């Protein structure tokens, strides 16, 4: 029971064609693809009920379909414009069991013009105010993912090889590094909170984990700067008296 | 199932306060309706569903919805707010059981959840790491709900809106905002601007 699609972001220049890939373990007979954006909920683009059959869902125009075998529904946009800028949603089910409709976890599709001007963030971590300490003894780390686009990243904090989610915030939106600029920079701060003695405790390790998603390997780059592939950057620290 | 409408795409509410979200829906056929949660990061996730039975559903994480066939509606309640709830949900239609048949969705409805701050003391801090560089970091934490947070009239000065905190073990929460600039003309005492609390301590 898992529908997977091909990957979970995607950066595309306008007039590219593009292949989404949709897949599913579950011998469904039905597979939707629906796009989703801020205001408009979701809304259907096309579907299949079988082998090689297709239908127009609400809003096909600028899609085409490829259903090829029971298990994969890929989708096609023939020429990428800035607005089929999207999260892709695809779902399968049964037309003979209860259960309804399983939803993969969504591809996010950027177009944009440009010369591939997507940059890895750089991340800064900034230790706890020595003030916070005294006055409350709680402690809060923050961390800056930074020098971003586009807006493809996911933050994450670990301490002493865990995860935690207990004590974090991010921003659930990037501020434009510099709003006039069309195709503008990001950035994105998140914040993590211990007790002081957790953090006056030099045995534990404190690191800023940033996922971006840029470029693949079918991409070329010949600019002279390493290629912003998928990749993570990060920022450490440690406990201190 | 012809179509889905969620009247009001935002719903702010304390935590502790009655949660309500809007479904209604056009259907020439008997419908079959579903309320579906999207969290940060997941996909949709089902949270209950009207079959030709039960009118009134229970769904999961304490959610429950009245099928109201009379005026067309489906609303989504839970009767004490949660800050885990904080989440976008959609309303969708069904012309049959069978999964088979397509869903038409809602336009969406974003959930916020305030909380409850029981002791704030409102703090401007600095914090300059000493690792890279740049280091010009002012954390605003620990103030109230109430209070809010206008983006920079500077522009080489860069801040972010609130945010809430959960220290679970302490039972603890919190709000920060953060603010930051490379300007080295800039200094905490004054990073933050609007509507700012006399209390606040440095």
């Amino acid at each position: 029971v898992k529908v997977t699609q091909s990957s979970r972001y995607l950066v595309k220049r306008t007039g590219e064609k593009v292949f989404l890939e949709c897949v599913q373990d579950m011998d469904h007979e039905n597979m939707f693809w629906y796009r989703q954006d801020p205001g408009l909920g979701l809304r259907l683009i096309y579907f299949s009920y079988d082998v090689k059959m297709k239908e127009k869902g609400d809003i096909p125009e600028g899609y085409s379909v490829s259903r090829e075998k029971k298990e994969r529904f890929s989708l096609i946009l023939e020429s990428a414009s800035t607005n089929q800028t999207s999260m892709y949603l695809c779902a399968s089910s049964s037309t003979g069991l209860p259960y309804g409709y399983t939803f993969g976890s969504g591809t996010r599709l950027t177009v944009v013009e440009d010369l591939n001007k997507v940059f890895p963030p750089e991340v800064a971590v900034f230790e706890p105010s020595e003030a916070e300490i005294s006055h409350t003894q709680k402690a809060t780390l923050v961390c800056l993912a930074t020098g971003f686009f586009p807006d493809h990243v996911e933050l994450s904090w670990w301490v002493n090889g865990k995860e935690v989610h207990s004590g974090v915030c991010t921003d659930p939106q990037p501020l434009k590094e510099q709003p006039a600029l069309n195709d503008s920079r990001y950035s994105l701060s998140s914040r993590l909170r211990v007790s002081a003695t957790f953090w006056q405790n030099p045995r534990n390790h404190f690191r800023c984990q940033v996922q971006f998603y840029g470029l693949s390997e079918n991409d070329e780059w010949t600019q002279d700067r390493a290629k912003p592939v998928t990749q993570i950057v990060s920022a450490e620290a440690w406990g201190r008296a | 199932m012809q179509s889905v409408t969620q009247l009001g795409s935002h719903v702010s509410v304390s935590e502790g306060a009655l949660v309500l979200l809007r479904c209604n829906y056009s259907s020439s056929v008997p419908p079959y309706l579903f309320w579906y949660v999207q969290y940060p990061n997941q996909g949709l996730q089902l949270l209950l569903k009207y079959t030709s039975a039960a009118t009134l559903v229970k769904g999961i994480n304490g959610f429950e919805a009245e099928f109201k066939k009379s005026e067309t509606s489906f609303h989504l309640t839970k009767p004490s707010a949660h800050m885990s709830d904080a989440a976008e949900y959609f309303c969708a239609v069904s012309e049959s059981p069978f999964g088979n048949e397509k869903l038409t969705f809602g336009t969406g409805t974003r959930l916020t959840i305030i909380p409850n701050i029981q002791n704030p003391d409102p703090a401007v801090y600095q914090l300059r790491d000493s690792k890279s560089s740049d280091k010009s970091v002012c954390l605003f934490t620990d103030f109230d709900s109430q209070t809010n947070v206008s983006q920079s009239k500077d522009s080489d000065v860069y801040i972010t809106d609130k945010c809430v905190l959960d220290m679970r073990s302490m039972d603890f929460k919190s709000n920060s905002a953060v603010a930051w600039s490379n300007k080295s003309d800039f200094a905490c005492a004054n990073a933050f601007n609007n509507s700012i609390i006399p209390e606040d301590t440095f």
